[PDB]
């Protein structure tokens, strides 16, 4: 009802829901093409290779959402 | 008057060890180990009896076994 318990309960709720929000943001990044990690991208780009990303589960989600 | 229905998580549910059959019909006791918040414990029974709370982050939850 004042700022103290609002800040403390927001901290307790945000810290215990960070491990799921991080996975949510990972899932939204994987849905939007960002599927390779940074070190894998560096390993691919150091060989002069173009990184090809097969977004094979975007069409799955698009099929279920199209239903 | 309404008949609420709730499925209980089976890991927080202890049956009498003497019951051998399915459907637990010859059981003499059922225990359920519940987490209860502070104000729900105040609504569940009044402040005249002493409650052994926890201090897990800031909220004073309590572990109550209902038998």
């Amino acid at each position: 009802m004042d700022f103290t318990t609002l800040q403390n309960d927001f901290t307790n709720d945000y810290q215990k829901a960070l491990i799921a929000n991080n996975e949510f943001l990972e899932a939204k990044k994987y849905y939007n093409g960002n599927q390779l990690p940074q070190d894998v991208l560096n390993i691919i780009l150091e060989r002069g290779q173009t990184p090809i990303i097969e977004n094979m589960f975007k069409v799955i989600v698009n099929k279920i959402l199209g239903y | 008057v309404e008949i609420e229905i709730k499925a209980i998580k089976p890991e927080s549910f202890v049956i009498d060890y003497f019951s051998t059959d399915k459907n637990a019909l010859d059981a003499r006791r059922f225990h359920k180990m519940l987490e209860v918040s502070e104000q729900e414990a105040l609504l569940l029974f009044g402040d005249s009896v002493i409650v052994n709370y926890s201090n897990v982050n800031h909220e004073r939850i309590a572990s109550v076994i209902e038998s």
